[PDB]
C-alpha cells in the first residue's frame, strides 16, 4: 500500500523496539565501534591486510550474506569463496588476536544496530525540509546518508552525545544534494490557449540545428583572452579574471590585501596598457 | 572502567562480585555453552551443530542457531535461526523465474486441467494459456523483470529555449533524472555500509521510479 | 495488467502476494529455509516482518526495572514461560534471563582471622562437617572455666 505510512512504522518500530537508553546503549554501541575499529587496525598489523578490506569482511559476515564488494582505491574481488579465506585466516590466529576479531565483531554489528535506533532523528530534522524542492523520501535517504557519514566519525571519547552530533552531518547530506538535485523550465506538455487538446510542443516551430559560432569561438576566445591574460603581470591580470570569472561577481573585498585604491588604480591601467600596447 | 582515569573502580583485596540493580532484562532464547581454556568461533555465524565450537573442540552445540561470543562469562549463546533464505523485492522473483521447468509446469498443468472436477481448472487453463504462450514460439520468463533499462533517445524527449530565460522539457526526462538519482544513491547507499530497512526504503524507491 | 502476468504463471495468490512483496519488505523463501516455527521449510510460502525478525534475529526481549527494583538478576542463567521477574515485571517469551545494564555491585572482601576457646573435654564438640551456621558444642550444664589472660575490654558487632 502506499509508501507515506509505510517506512514509517517500518524505523518506529525498530526504534519502537531501540529507542536508545539516552547515555547506556547510546555510548554502549559507539566503544564497540571504536573496539572494532582499532581491532581492525592491528588485524591490518598482524595480517599485512587493509583496514577497509578487513572492514569489509567483517561487515560481510555480519550481514548474513551480501553481494557488497565496493572499497576506495579498488572496486571488487571475489565474495563468497574468498570471505570464509579470510575467516579462516581470522581461525588460525591464537586467543591473542582472536580477540580482536571477536571484539571488531560485536563492533560493526552495534554500528549498524545504532544507525537503526537513530533513523527517527533523520526523519524529524528532514521534516523541516519539505517542500524544497525533493521528496519526502528522497530527502530522507539524503538524510540517512548523513547520519551514517556521522557515524563513521563519531569520537565518543569526548562527551557529548550523538543525537546532535549527528543532527549536523544529516543537515550537510541533505543540504548537500538540495542544491544539485532539486522560474523553473515548464513542462512540454500543457494545455495551451482554449484547454482543450493542445500541447505546447505543437505551438513551437524550428529555428536552427548547427547552433555555430560556439565551439569556434569559444576555442579562439579563451586562448586569445589567455594570450594578454599571461602577457601583464599575473597580480593585475588574475585578480578580476577570477573574481568576474571564476566563482562570483567584488571590490571592497577584492584585493587580496592592498588599498581599494591600488586595486582601482592597477585594474584600470592594466586594462589600458592590455588594449592598447604603447 | 569508566572514562575519566579519575576514579575508576580498581580492585582491591580479592573481593566475589555479585550484581544487584539491573536496568532491564533480556530474555532471548538461547542455549547458553560455557568455555574455559581456548577460544572459538566468534559472533553472529550459523551453526547446527557445524563443526568446531567451542574450547577447540570438547563444546559442540546441537541446536540450530545464530552465535554470540560473550567476553565476561566467556559463554556462547545460540538464538533460533540459520540461512533461512528469505528474500523481498524483485530479485527474490528473478530468481523464482531461472529456477522454472516450464515442461514440468505443463505436464503438471495438464494433470491440474483434466483430472480435477469442474469450477477449479478454469484458472488452470488460464494459468496454462500463458505457460504455453512462454514456450510457444516465445521467450524465457527471466526477462519479466529488468535490471537493464534502456534509454530512449534524446531527441525523443527533447529539450529547447522558448521565450528567454524558460526552457522547456520532455516530462520523460524528470523520470529519467528520478530513476538516476535513486539508483546512483543506492549503489552508494551500498558503498557506505548497509543498514538494512534504508536498503530496502531505497530500493522500494527505485521499484516506484521505475513504474 | 488484468491477469496478472506473472502472479498467474508463478504459482502465486495471483494477485496479493506480488503487491504486497514487491513494493514492500515482505517476503518468500527461496530456496532452503531449514528452521522452525509451527512448519518446517515453507520453500515458496509468505511472511510479514514480524515472524521474519522471529527469525533473522530470534526471541529478544526488554523488561524495564523503575529504578530501585531486582529480584533474580543473578538468575542470568534461565527463565520460563510467564516466569516472575520482579514486583511488576512477567515475562511470557520463553527463554534465558540475561543481565543488561548494572548499577549496584557487591564486593565481598572476606576478612581472615583465628580465635581460641575451651570446651567441654570429654563430650564429642568438634566435627570437621561443620562449616558456618552450624553446630559448636552441646548442653554442658555449665561453663565458666578459665580463659587465662588479661587486658583492655574490645568487642565486635
Amino acid at each position: 500500500k502506499i509508501s507515506t505510512s509505510d517506512p514509517v512504522r517500518q524505523y518506529l518500530h525498530e526504534i519502537g523496539q531501540v529507542p536508545l537508553l539516552t547515555l547506556e546503549e547510546e555510548v554502549e554501541l559507539a566503544r564497540k565501534v571504536e573496539e572494532g575499529m582499532e581491532a581492525i587496525k592491528k588485524l591490518s598489523e598482524i595480517t599485512g591486510l587493509d583496514p577497509d578490506l578487513i572492514r569489509e569482511v567483517v561487515r560481510a559476515k555480519i550481514l548474513g550474506s551480501a553481494r557488497v564488494r565496493h572499497i576506495p582505491g579498488l572496486k571488487e574481488t571475489l565474495d563468497p569463496k574468498t570471505v570464509e579465506e579470510i575467516d579462516q585466516k581470522l581461525k588460525s590466529l591464537p586467543k591473542e588476536h582472536k580477540r580482536y576479531l571477536h571484539i571488531a565483531r560485536e563492533g560493526e554489528a552495534a554500528r549498524q544496530h545504532l544507525i537503526e535506533a537513530n533513523l527517527r532523528l533523520v526523519v524529524s530534522i528532514a521534516k523541516k525540509y519539505t517542500g524544497r524542492g525533493l521528496s519526502f523520501l528522497d530527502l530522507i535517504q539524503e538524510g540517512n546518508q548523513g547520519l551514517i557519514r556521522a557515524v563513521e566519525k563519531f569520537e565518543y571519547k569526548r562527551r557529548f552525545k550523538f543525537s546532535t552530533y549527528a543532527t549536523w552531518w544529516i543537515r550537510q547530506a541533505i543540504n548537500r544534494a538540495i542544491a544539485d538535485q532539486a522560474q523553473e523550465p515548464v513542462s512540454l506538455e500543457t494545455p495551451i490557449g482554449d484547454e482543450k487538446d493542445s500541447f505546447y510542443g505543437d505551438f513551437i516551430p524550428d529555428e536552427h540545428l548547427p547552433s555555430p559560432v560556439d565551439a569556434a569561438t569559444q576555442s579562439l576566445l579563451s586562448e586569445e583572452l589567455e594570450k594578454a591574460l599571461s602577457k601583464l603581470s599575473e597580480r593585475e591580470a588574475m585578480v578580476l579574471k577570477l573574481r568576474k570569472g571564476l566563482i562570483d561577481g567584488e571590490e571592497v573585498g577584492a584585493f587580496f590585501g592592498v588599498t581599494r585604491e591600488r586595486i582601482r588604480q592597477i585594474e584600470n591601467k592594466a586594462l589600458r596598457k592590455l588594449k592598447y600596447h604603447e | 572502567a569508566a572514562i575519566d582515569p579519575e576514579e575508576e573502580v580498581i580492585a582491591e583485596a580479592e573481593g566475589v562480585v555479585h550484581l544487584h540493580e539491573p536496568a532491564s532484562i533480556l530474555v532471548v532464547k538461547a542455549r547458553v555453552y560455557p568455555f574455559e581454556d581456548d577460544v572459538e568461533v566468534s559472533t553472529g555465524d550459523r551453526v547446527a551443530p557445524g563443526d568446531v565450537l567451542a574450547d577447540g573442540g570438547k563444546v559442540k552445540s546441537d541446536v540450530y542457531g545464530r552465535v554470540e561470543v560473550d567476553l565476561v562469562r566467556n559463554v556462547v549463546r545460540v538464538v533460533e535461526s540459520y540461512d533461512i533464505d528469505a528474500r523481498m523485492g524483485a530479485e527474490a522473483i528473478q530468481q523464482l523465474l531461472k529456477e522454472l521447468d516450464l515442461e514440468a509446469l505443463e505436464k503438471e498443468l495438464l494433470e491440474e486441467m483434466k483430472h480435477p472436477s469442474r469450477a477449479r481448472r478454469a484458472k488452470a487453463r488460464k494459468r496454462l494459456e500463458v505457460v504455453r504462450a512462454f514456450l510457444d514460439s516465445g521467450n524465457r520468463p527471466e526477462w519479466m523483470i529488468l535490471e537493464a533499462v534502456p534509454v530512449l533517445p534524446p531527441d525523443l524527449r527533447p529539450m529547447v529555449q522558448v521565450d528567454g530565460g524558460r526552457f522547456a522539457t520532455s516530462d520523460l526526462n524528470d523520470l529519467y533524472r528520478r530513476l538516476i538519482n535513486r539508483n546512483n544513491r543506492l549503489k552508494k547507499l551500498l558503498a557506505q555500509g548497509a543498514p538494512e530497512i534504508i536498503i530496502r526504503n531505497e530500493k522500494r524507491m527505485l521499484q516506484e521510479a521505475v513504474d | 495488467d488484468v491477469p496478472s502476468k506473472i502472479g498467474t504463471l508463478l504459482d502465486l495468490s495471483a494477485t496479493e502476494l506480488e503487491q504486497v512483496l514487491y513494493f514492500s519488505k515482505y517476503i518468500v523463501l527461496d530456496p532452503k529455509g531449514a528452521i522452525l516455527n509451527g512448519v518446517p521449510v515453507e520453500k515458496r510460502q509468505l511472511l510479514t516482518d514480524e515472524e521474519y525478525r522471529e527469525l533473522r534475529y530470534g526471541k529478544q526481549e526488554t523488561y524495564p526495572l523503575p529504578p530501585g527494583v531486582d529480584a533474580l538478576v543473578k538468575d542470568g542463567e534461565e527463565v520460563v514461560k510467564g516466569q516472575e521477574l520482579a514486583p511488576g515485571v512477567v515475562s511470557r517469551l520463553d527463554g534465558v534471563a540475561l543481565y543488561r545494564f548494572p548499577r549496584r555491585v557487591r564486593v565481598e572482601y572476606v576478612k581472615k582471622e583465628r580465635a581460641g576457646l575451651r570446651l567441654p573435654l570429654a563430650a564429642w564438640v568438634e566435627k570437621e562437617a561443620y562449616k558456618p551456621g552450624e553446630i559448636l558444642a552441646e548442653l554442658p550444664e555449665p561453663y565458666l572455666f578459665r580463659a587465662e589472660e588479661e587486658g583492655v575490654v574490645e568487642l565486635k558487632e
